[PDB]
């Protein structure tokens, strides 16, 4: 009753679905690759995802109290808040590839299971590349300092 | 003149930014000019300008590397590590 | 030619160590970019 | 030719508006993967996953920047199917394809060129555009220094890892993993050359 959904949103989302089944059609009319296809669904959901984002953030109140902990650059992005009351959004295959199957469905309005078992992928790869990054910064580091 | 005609048709050219489009013919181009966009080579540099304009030239792109993701720094901490790259000469006469 | 130690915000004082400094400042935030991939 | 010259000059216009959108599309990109690069808001994985995502992207761009359009595939069926070297469709317009790829199926009859044995096609025209505007029509109807070398950067890599904290030492929330054992000092070495 804080985080609070903006009601420009399914409107948004069907739209956009009827964007990609056109572009299903032209991939099974011939008239298209399959990557390229995938490329085009990824460029639809980043549009419609920055279309929920500034809806959301022209529907918050000024006094919010997550709104207020972001906008104060206390913590915080309007990435996470997006994710929180928005939608998730584009998630990776476990190759950093997107998938056209998008996550419609926020930490608030609750996650499905199969939009629930693709989100973990990113989040393993993640949680393995910190160390290889530490592990590099230490190499240019010691470099340097030698 | 001088000819650098082994171009790939991969890289398209230097933007012309002269207010924006691929660079132009009969244009005016000096000699520490770049002719396609990427990045060059230092040693390059070195022959053909100096040791203070690949000194720069290296300073300003580790720093808007350092730039355009999240970072801060300062360069007299880049200026450190480069002096430290151009204290040795290979002598080609006694 | 230094100039100021950021630290103090004036002139840096003879005897400083100013090469570790720089190398430290640099790949402490190292872990901020965007490194090659690992597959 | 009269006719020759305003058709030229209209498919000229055409071509000029393609590549008008692609150069939107092409600051578009770069903004959003500048913006991405810097924060991103989320975590890693994602980020670096759309930087490349937007890098592959601006290639896709770029490498057409000269001679996009390869020529046209007129239709007996009263229809257009022009061709180049990417993909464009008007989004709106329920992306009704307005530049096939060479690849694709739909641009197959575009290298098929018979006595009268047309799939639908009557008429084709291949341009002679050189990189942005278009001209002719075409109607078509020691094996001792590289061991130490290895050597030695392995073992400098291996110093490197030997010089982070290690678990025995650690001053963090829980046990996470650690360059120590998800990399070996070869491959440290093999990706830095
Ligand atoms: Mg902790």
């Amino acid at each position: 009753a804080d985080v609070l959904v903006p009601p420009q949103k399914q409107e948004i989302l069907e739209r956009h679905e009827a964007e990609a089944d056109a572009i299903e059609r032209k991939y099974q009319r011939g008239a298209l690759n399959h990557t390229e296809r995938n490329e085009s669904l990824v460029k639809i959901w980043q549009d419609a995802t920055e279309e929920v984002g500034k809806a959301l953030e022209e529907f918050y109140p000024a006094d919010n109290p997550i709104i207020t902990i972001v906008k104060s650059g206390a913590t915080g992005n309007l990435t996470q808040t997006r994710t929180l009351a928005g939608m998730k959004g584009l998630v990776t295959n476990p190759k950093g590839e997107f998938i056209p199957r998008p996550i419609k469905s926020s930490f608030r309005e609750g996650l499905t299971v199969l939009e629930y078992f693709i989100n973990t992928h990113g989040a393993r790869k993640g949680l393995a590349d910190t160390a290889l990054r530490t592990a590099d910064s230490g190499y240019l580091t010691r470099r340097l300092v030698d | 003149e001088v000819v650098y005609d082994k171009l790939s048709k991969r890289q398209r050219l230097r933007v012309i930014t002269h207010e924006e489009g691929v660079l132009s013919d009969g244009d005016h181009v000096e000699v520490g000019d770049q002719l396609m966009e990427g990045a060059a080579d230092p040693h390059e540099v070195l022959r053909v300008q100096g040791p203070r304009e690949v000194q720069i030239h290296l300073v300003k792109e580790v720093q808007e590397v350092y730039r355009a993701q999240g970072v801060s720094i300062h360069d007299k901490h880049i200026e450190v590590i480069v002096r430290q790259m151009l204290r040795r000469v290979t002598i080609i006469d006694s | 030619c230094y100039g100021r130690s950021m630290a103090t915000g004036k002139l840096v004082d003879i005897g400083e160590a100013v090469g570790i400094v720089a190398a430290q400042s640099i790949g402490e935030p190292g872990t901020q970019l965007t490194m090659r991939t690992f597959h | 030719g009269r006719d020759y010259e305003d058709e030229l000059q209209s498919e000229r216009d055409y071509v000029a508006g393609l590549y008008a959108r692609l150069d939107a599309e092409r600051a578009q990109s770069q903004r959003r993967y500048a913006a991405a690069l810097r924060e991103h808001g989320g975590t890693a994985v994602e980020r670096d996953a759309e930087v490349r995502a937007l890098a592959k992207d601006i290639a896709r761009l770029n490498v057409a920047d000269n001679g996009l359009c390869f020529g046209r595939l007129d239709t007996l069926d009263d229809a257009r199917l022009y061709i180049g070297r990417l993909g464009i469709f008007d989004r709106d317009n329920d992306f009704e394809p307005l530049l096939l790829d060479w690849r694709a199926p739909m641009a197959r009859p575009f290298y098929v060129a018979t006595a009268a044995n047309p799939e639908n096609m009557r008429r084709r025209r291949q341009f002679h555009t050189l990189g942005r505007k278009v001209v002719d029509f075409t109607d078509e109807i020691a094996d001792e220094a590289a061991e130490r070398e290895r050597r030695e950067e392995e073992a400098y890599a291996a110093g490197v890892l030997d010089l982070m904290v290690d678990r025995e030492d650690l001053m963090d929330d829980e046990d996470h993993l650690l360059a120590q054992d998800l990399i070996d000092a070869e491959e440290l070495a093999d990706r830095f050359k």
